[PDB]
RNA sequence: GGUUCGAAGACGAUCAGAUACCGUCGUAGUUCCGACCAUAAACGAUGCCGACCGGCGAUGCGGCGGCGUUAUUCCCAUGACCCGCCGGGCAGCUUCCGGGAAACCAAAGUCUUUGGGUUCCGGGGGGAGUAUGGUUGCAAAGCUGAAACUUAAAGGAAUUGA
């Protein structure tokens, strides 16, 4: 029966998103922090409150939080640990490019190029579903 | 858009669309798409006219062009496949995007803290983006939709017939119209390629991702 | 007021159809009204199966099923909870419900 | 069956208007249609038409602009003296600025506003405004 | 007193950027602050409540008796508007049917009974309204007729700025919300008709927020 | 709409949509006017001049606002005469 | 209006003629049964000797007599 | 002619009472041939003929065209499937065509912007489909069909409660 209500999830989500440069993974310092940044007139309620602030970025982390958007921020957090493309996605070898594509390809001046092999065209229809 | 040697297309943009699969309409055809469209096959697939496409984009491009205040044209996808996409496209050109879930009240609540009044929305599929089509109907509000063969044409004015489905399809329209938009401008020239890969605007799968962390590891 | 477009049942060009008996009652029913079940069970039950499986002389023998067409009049239907009333909406579908496992 | 062809004609007319089309069919056209349409045309409610001529019967081909709000006819063709055009044309017509009532005179077919003019009667056909 | 405006148009008509009405009009612009309509026809507006009307929900225990309020407004030169408010106190119910009138006013166009000489006076050609069961139909009349109804649609119709009119309702009138809103259908409906004077070719100008894109860049982000 | 005189009297002149000829009245929220940039013949760029096309309600959410603008476009040659 | 002939005349004139007995008040005019049965016989007032006083008990929710005469 | 079932009726139970529901019997009837009667929630509760105004997927009959599958193994050619087109029919889904008091209806639309042709028929609720006269039928009854008098509502769709 631990289900925070919406006066401490509101308080944590407005928290993040004006202070996200503050506040950590570490329970305590940023228990600190929300008592100094934030005026809350009950201890309970700072406690319950820093508590779901160090739920919530503990997450931003991983990734597609929803209710909280720093968006450019969320992704310049996924861009750190980036697996950059040196040679990205189509920059390859000879393309696939349909016999039938071939026939609207040299309806430009276009009937082949280097990277350029024509395969088999579609044999058989098993693409509709029996009425029933 | 037409009668003019340097805007017709060109000798790669083919290649792009029949490599991105763009030329492949759905298995329905709407009434009001029968005019795009050039044939259909037996497999049940029909092939969208290139060149109508083509006439579609830059007419689409114009439209874009002519906003003076390039802030306020909301560009809009909310399926998984366009949310890269828009992004880029936005950041490129500096459209407004609006990716994934748009809150039902952004026109007509002026109250919202989410609440825009832009000038021209651009949609990657009606049927999607049913929302803020019909939202437009109630503030005076013409549409751009990259609109598949059964995708209805209801408060749409300017149509796009592409294949809105594919990954590589919508991520490649986006980039063509965003070209189109800076060669337009005078961002770009019009003779030598954009230095932008049109791979940069495609839908990364979370499977693929973990695919390439894996493959620089 | 009408309730139903289709006035509760399957005529639509004739003008007459043959009557039927409820199975639970004997009400004579129009024969396209009547609620219409097949139930296809086994002789016997679920926990006899393994008692009449090692009591048979025949290895490997599938016993046979039982098929029955039940008719139910309306009120029948909806008291042995066949058919239920549903919402003013959700009365429209004409799917039959998921039969999976 | 087909009793009156003026009605039907002007009926086609008035549901492709209002659907918003740019041309329509009308088909088995008549003297006194085309001398309907050359009356709505002179005033500009109606471009051209082109009468597609088989051996039967014509077809008409109207191009639509979007400017005719109603065109309606008046069946049975009653006997419209002088002295009741005004009694006509104030419950039929929209105002007295524009609009028209076609009627068939001795003269040949023409509005309200000829028939004034050359001080003659005749059977009322229908209105357009 | 202060106006900080929260739309695009309301921040244009307060820089006195937009100089009347009618500029907003042409462009069918959805009017959705009522500081626009009292900074235009600001002194010239005047209120009439037609009617105060209590509707009852059954609950629990007992009603949820609240009020309704229709509130008629316009200049009488041109300008109508009809509102209707529902609230639990009949002061709430007055005050929001007010400014509902307010975002809701319409041009009406007047013509002429035959002679073509003065200012217009009546309504343009016939025209009729429609609500639930009641019809308003509207027929010009000569001048110095006066307005020639029953005095829910008189009333409207002398607020709009109409002088002389002929009328002829059906349906249960004695719905006071579908007569008046049938009468307002009616005269709304005047500039919305095509008459051989609305055929010239229209020439299009730039639209106020085209025209002024320069200046909403910089007075609010 | 003048006088015998010849004043303009009447208060102001409603747009008409450019495709169905009906005037777009005055609380008519699902009418456009979209303005169609004009492209420099030899270097491909923006001029600052541009075709404006205004459109009906009806016209829109019956689903013909497309080819109405595609037809509009055609006849001034900004779309080609091909397509 | 439903037949539109131009000599549908008599139809018109008859089938309304017929209709109108369906009117109440036209038919209560035009009978003489309502003249025949009303005590007046068709007159403004009518003098009258008084033969007994009654008490006449007034209709629902009102609860009082009625000073009515027997003339 | 009489198998089944079953108004009437004979009981047996239940019930405060049951002249009913429930149960065992059961004549007329139910079936066939020949004479009548002419009514049903005889319903799409929706006259008929004609024209015009969106889209989609199927379906039954006829035609027409086309990869391919299967039988006649010799497959010309017919039959069984597959993909589309045309015309008539029973229906369905969908939409700001439009209408309507709404429920809803591509007709119940093209209606104050009122007129394609024509037949029947309605005028607040009762009294009353009663009285009376006529006519049809062996009888039951059918068709036509008022008045005196009484009355401020009766009623339709949809909403929120109980
Ligand atoms: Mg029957
Ligand atoms: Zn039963």
């Amino acid at each position: 029966g631990r289900v925070r209500t919406k006066t401490v999830k509101k308080a944590a989500r407005v928290i993040i998103e004006k202070y996200y440069t503050r506040l950590g993974n570490d329970f305590h310092t940023n228990k600190r922090v929300c008592e100094e940044i934030a005026i809350i007139p009950s201890k309970k309620l700072r406690n319950k409150i820093a508590g779901y602030v160090t739920h919530l970025m503990k997450r931003i982390q991983r990734g597609p939080v929803r209710g909280i958007s720093i968006k450019l921020q969320e992704e310049e957090r996924e861009r750190r640990d980036n697996y950059v493309p040196e040679v990205s996605a189509l920059d390859q070898e000879i393309i696939e490019v349909d016999p039938d594509t071939k026939e609207m390809l040299k309806l430009l001046d276009f009937g082949s190029l280097s990277n350029l092999q024509v395969t088999q065209p579609t044999v058989g229809m098993n693409f509709k579903t029996p009425r029933g | 858009s037409g009668a003019l040697d340097v805007l017709q297309m060109k000798e790669e943009d083919v290649l792009k669309f029949l490599a991105a699969g763009t030329h492949l309409g759905g298995t329905n055809l709407d009434f009001q798409m029968e005019q795009y469209i050039y044939k259909r096959k037996s497999d049940g697939i029909y092939i969208i006219n290139l060149k109508r496409t083509w006439e579609k984009l830059l007419l689409a491009a114009r439209a874009i062009v002519a906003i003076e205040n390039p802030a306020d044209v909301s560009v809009i996808s909310s399926r998984n496949t366009g949310q890269r996409a828009v992004l880029k496209f936005a950041a490129a050109t500096g459209a407004t995007p609006i990716a994934g879930r748009f809150t039902p009240g952004t026109f007509t609540n002026q109250i919202q803290t989410a609440f825009r009044e832009p000038r021209l929305l651009v949609v990657t599929d009606p049927q999607a983006d049913h929302q803020p089509l019909t939202e437009a109907s109630y503030v005076n509000l013409p549409t751009i939709a990259l609109c598949n063969t059964d995708s209805p044409l209801r408060y749409v004015d300017i149509a796009i017939p592409c294949n809105n489905k594919g990954a590589h399809s919508v991520g490649l329209m986006w980039w063509m119209l965003a070209q189109e938009v800076l060669r337009m401008r005078g961002t770009i020239s019009r003779e030598h390629p954009w230095e932008v890969m049109p791979d940069l605007y495609f839908y990364r799968d979370p499977e693929e991702i973990e695919k390439e962390e894996q493959a620089a590891a | 007021t009408k309730k139903r477009r289709n006035n509760g049942r399957a005529k639509k060009g004739r003008g007459h159809v043959q009557p039927i008996r409820c199975t639970n009652c004997a009400r004579c029913v129009p024969k396209d009204k009547a609620i219409k079940k097949f139930v296809i069970r086994n002789i016997v039950e679920a926990a006899a199966v393994r008692d009449i499986s090692e009591v048979s002389v025949f290895d490997a023998y599938v016993l046979p099923k039982l098929y029955v067409k039940l008719h139910y009049c309306v009120s029948c239907a909806i008291h042995s909870k066949v058919v239920r009333n549903r919402s003013r909406e959700a009365r429209k579908d004409r799917t039959p419900p998921p039969r999976f496992r | 069956v087909r009793m009156n062809v003026l009605a039907d004609a002007l009926k086609s007319i008035n549901n492709a208007e209002k659907r918003g089309k740019r041309q329509v069919l009308i088909r088995p056209c008549s003297k006194v249609i085309v001398r309907f349409l050359t009356v709505m045309m002179k005033h500009g409610y109606i471009g051209e038409f082109e009468i597609i001529d088989d051996h039967r019967a014509g077809k008409i081909v109207v191009n639509l602009t979007g400017r005719l709000n109603k065109c309606g006819v008046i069946s049975p063709r009653f006997d419209v003296q002088l002295k009741d055009l005004e009694k006509w044309q104030n419950n039929l017509l929209p105002s007295r600025q524009f609009g028209f009532i076609v009627l068939t005179t001795s003269a040949g077919i023409m509005d309200h506003e000829e028939a004034r003019r050359k001080h003659t009667g005749g059977k009322i056909l229908g209105f357009f405004f | 007193k202060e106006w900080l405006p929260v739309t695009k148009l309301g921040r244009l008509v307060k820089d006195m950027k937009i100089k009347s009405l009618e500029e907003i009009y042409l462009f069918s612009l959805p009017i959705k602050e009522s500081e626009i309509i009292d900074f235009f026809l600001g002194a010239a507006l005047k209120d009439e409540v037609l009617k105060i009307m209590p509707v009852q929900k059954q609950t629990r225990a007992g009603q949820r008796t609240r009020f309704k309020a229709f509130v008629a407004i316009g200049d009488y030169n041109g300008h109508v508007g009809l509102g209707l408010k529902c609230s639990k106190e009949v002061a709430t119910a007055i005050r929001g049917a007010i400014i509902l009138a307010k975002l809701s006013i319409v041009p009406v166009r007047r013509g002429y009974w035959g002679n073509k000489i003065g200012k217009p006076h009546t309504v343009p050609c016939k025209v009729t309204g429609r609500c639930g069961s009641v019809l308003v139909r509207l027929i010009p009349a000569p001048r110095g007729t006066g307005i020639v109804s029953a005095p829910v649609p008189k009333k409207l119709l002398l607020m709009a700025g109409i002088d002389d009119c002929y009328t002829s309702a059906r349906g249960c009138t004695a719905t006071l919300g579908n007569f008046a809103k049938a009468t307002f259908d009616a005269i709304s409906k005047t500039y919305s008709y095509l008459t051989p004077d609305l055929w010239k070719e229209t020439v299009f100008t730039k639209s106020p927020y085209q025209e002024f894109t320069n200046h909403l860049m910089k007075t609010h982000t | 709409m003048q006088s015998d005189a010849g004043e303009f009297v009447d208060l102001y002149v409603p747009r008409k949509c450019s495709a169905s000829n009906r005037i777009i009245g005055a609380k008519d929220h699902a009418s456009i006017q979209m303005n169609v940039a004009e492209v420099d013949k030899v270097t491909g760029r923006f001029n600052g001049q541009f075709k404006t096309y205004a459109i009906c309600g009806a016209i829109r959410r019956m689903g013909e606002s497309d080819d109405s603008i595609l037809r509009l476009a055609k006849s001034d040659g900004i779309v080609s005469n091909n397509f | 209006g439903k037949c539109r002939g131009l000599r549908t005349a008599r139809k018109l004139r008859s089938h309304r003629r017929d209709q109108k007995w369906h009117d109440k008040q036209y038919k209560k005019a035009h009978l003489g049964t309502a003249l025949k049965a009303n005590p007046f016989g068709g007159a403004s007032h009518a003098k009258g000797i008084v033969l007994e006083k009654v008490g006449v008990e007034a209709k629902q929710p009102n609860s009082a007599i009625r000073k009515c005469v027997r003339v």
